């Protein structure tokens, strides 16, 4: 996250870190006691998917406390027509070998129903996304959680006020862009797979997943951001799907 | 998403039309004439009540007289005109709303003229 | 024609009856004062044909005019019921969280898993400890 | 489906309209209007009107600048 602030402890209560064998691979949004979304790109180089650990209730990665919760990744689902190393449909739902306990530290993310979405949350001007990832493009890493309000854009705003780059990715009807282009704020590398969470009349819900953007709040672009309203009826399908054998699961989409 | 287009920027406080005005009343008061001019309801609103164009910009509004062989004018941080006349001579008036610290759109179209 | 005796008189000749450009010209004596006078008195009353619907009152100006409505109604001419846009694209219809319209009748509200829709109908309260959506720690 | 064009704000005493083009064919507007960091409201709901009274909105704070966007959907 580029400059943004501590998220105080407890705060954002449905982030959660994701790892690859012990290390910080990305970050995701626990929905209910065995579900957490995330990005489908923050697994383009897993080999050993028998290795990721979800943690909820973290914070501060350099301390442990009582309030982390640490499960084993028991499937990871994506969509067939998403392409390794590409943006459209980054979008991951991952599969918990058992529950956590909610608590004071430890709580879902509404996963909101499509129309409410599109019609009544799309159009709340800020939300906030969170991660432990780089404050500066090139930089370190966050130590503490950080999380960052960030104003969104509909599509033909975003790209009438992005500075025209080359080779870069079309946004598509299952991307939002949200941020500004001062160069100041916006989200970055490692917090893939992170909420965007929008506030509405005293309930917080999932808008967005960090995805991607053109080098981190740089001036003329804006963060971009998985459209989840286009992915509910898939999300809640899956959910109720049964496990597989494998960790990886390409499951089709619509 | 729908197709659409974006409006201009809109500040009503600074772009909204000041309505035409209207000369309430005129009566003469020794060698003086007392020119009234009517309060501009606007669509503000304050329980029940609409307020008028002096509530909303208070000090920011002044209303113009122009009177009468050349013209003259007087200016007023109220609704009322005050002004010297010579006795038997008739005069005409008419009034003008005017927010001057506006560089465009500052003034209203004039009042209808009214006679004595 | 004995009416025309009558020296000329702006009150008699354009207040009383209705009078010509020239007519105000002759007693104005003065472009200026003549258009400035004519402005008004040749635009109309556009509030004649009483535009302001649903009790609204309606004031003249120039080759236009302004509708104040009542509390209810918006709109031009008043012409819009703020009691008929109970629907869900319009502020979520007034639902806390989920709203579903119902043509032929009135919208109605609904809650996510781990709430449950209050009396008034519109409100959500949480059935569980720990509902989603929520900071226990702020709560 | 055709995008708005000439949108313009007709205002005097307050009583704010904002007025578009083209007349509508098989198609039909929502307008929606908001100050700068604040959020989206929709008014006029599907009108093949080609204005939309927001003087109710602007009323709330007139000393406030306010942006609309008129929407085209497919009848
Ligand atoms: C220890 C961890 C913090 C590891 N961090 C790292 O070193 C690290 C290195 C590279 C990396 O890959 C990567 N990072 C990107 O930056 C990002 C990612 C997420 C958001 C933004 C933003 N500006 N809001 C930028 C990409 F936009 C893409 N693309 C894809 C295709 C979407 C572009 C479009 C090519 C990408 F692959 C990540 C990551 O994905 O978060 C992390
Ligand atoms: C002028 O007329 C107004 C309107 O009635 C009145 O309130 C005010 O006291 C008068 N003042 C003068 C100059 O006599
Ligand atoms: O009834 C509608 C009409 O009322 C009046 O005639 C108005 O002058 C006119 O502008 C409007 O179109
Ligand atoms: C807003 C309207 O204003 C005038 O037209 C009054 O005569 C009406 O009763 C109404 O209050
Ligand atoms: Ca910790
Ligand atoms: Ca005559
Ligand atoms: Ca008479
Ligand atoms: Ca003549
Ligand atoms: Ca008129």
């Amino acid at each position: 996250i580029v400059g943004g602030k501590v998220c105080p402890k407890g705060e954002c209560p449905w982030q959660v870190l994701l790892l690859v064998n012990g290390a910080q691979l990305c970050g995701g949004t626990l929905i209910n006691t065995i579900w957490v979304v995330s990005a489908a790109h923050c697994f383009d180089k897993i080999k050993n998917w028998r290795n990721l650990i979800a943690v909820l209730g973290e914070h501060d990665l350099s301390e442990h406390d009582g309030d982390e919760q640490s499960r084993r990744v028991a499937q990871v689902i994506i969509p067939s027509t998403y392409v390794p190393g590409t943006t459209n449909h980054d979008i991951a739902l991952l599969r918990l070998h058992q529950p956590v306990v909610l608590t004071d530290h430890v709580v879902p993310l509404c996963l909101p129903e499509r129309t409410f979405s599109e019609r009544t949350l799309a159009f709340v001007r800020f939300s906030l996304v969170s991660g432990w990832g780089q404050l500066l493009d090139r930089g370190a890493t966050a130590l503490e959680l950080m999380v960052l309000n960030v104003p969104r854009l509909m599509t033909q705003d975003c790209l009438q006020q992005s500075r025209k780059v080359g080779d870069s990715p079309n946004i598509t009807e299952y991307m939002f862009c949200a941020g500004y282009s001062d160069g100041s704020k916006d989200s970055c590398k490692g917090d893939s797979g992170g909420p965007h969470a929008t506030h509405y009349r005293g309930t917080w819900y999932l808008t967005g997943i960090v995805s991607w953007g053109q080098g981190c709040a740089t001036v003329g672009h804006f963060g971009v951001y998985t459209r989840v309203s286009q992915y509910i009826e898939w999300l809640q399908k899956l959910m109720r799907s049964e496990p597989r054998p494998g960790v990886l699961l390409r499951a089709p989409f619509p | 998403e729908p197709l659409y287009e974006n409006s201009p920027e809109f500040t009503p406080y600074l772009e909204t039309n000041l309505g035409q005005p209207t000369i309430q009343s005129f009566e003469q008061v020794g060698t003086k004439v007392n020119v009234t001019v009517e309060d501009e309801r606007t669509l503000v609103r304050r329980n029940n009540t609409f307020l008028s164009l002096r509530d909303v910009f208070g000090k920011d509004l002044i209303y113009t007289l122009y009177y009468w062989s050349g013209k003259k004018t007087a200016k007023t941080n109220t609704n009322e005109f005050l002004i010297d006349v010579d006795k038997g001579e008739n005069y005409c008036f008419s009034v003008q709303a005017v927010i001057p610290s506006r560089t465009v759109n500052r003034k209203s179209t004039d009042s209808p003229v009214e006679c004595m | 024609f004995l009416e025309e005796l009558r020296p000329g008189s702006l009150e008699r000749e354009c207040k009383e009856e209705q009078c010509s450009f020239e007519e105000a010209r002759e007693i104005f004596k003065d472009a200026e004062r003549t258009k400035l006078f004519w402005i008004s008195y040749s635009d109309g009353d556009q509030c004649a044909s009483s535009p302001c619907q649903n009790g609204g009152s309606c004031k003249d100006q120039l080759q236009s005019y302004i509708c104040f409505c009542l509390p209810a109604f918006e709109g031009r001419n008043c012409e819009t019921h703020k009691d008929d846009q109970l629907i869900c694209v319009n502020e979520n219809g007034g639902c806390e969280q989920y709203c579903s319209d119902h043509t032929g009748t009135k919208r109605s509200c609904r809650c996510h898993e781990g709430y449950s829709l209050l009396a008034d109908g519109v409100s959500c309260t949480p059935t569980v400890e720990y509902p989603c959506g929520k900071i226990p720690i702020l709560e | 489906t055709v995008a708005a064009y000439n949108l313009t704000w007709k205002s005097t005493n307050f009583k704010t309209i904002l007025e578009w083009e083209p007349k509508p064919v098989n198609q039909v507007y929502t307008v929606q209007i908001s100050t700068k960091s604040g959020d989206w409201k929709s008014k006029c709901f599907y009108t093949t009107d080609t204005e939309c009274d927001l003087t109710d909105e602007i009323v709330k704070d007139v000393k406030q600048t306010y942006l609309a966007r008129v929407f085209s959907y497919p009848a």
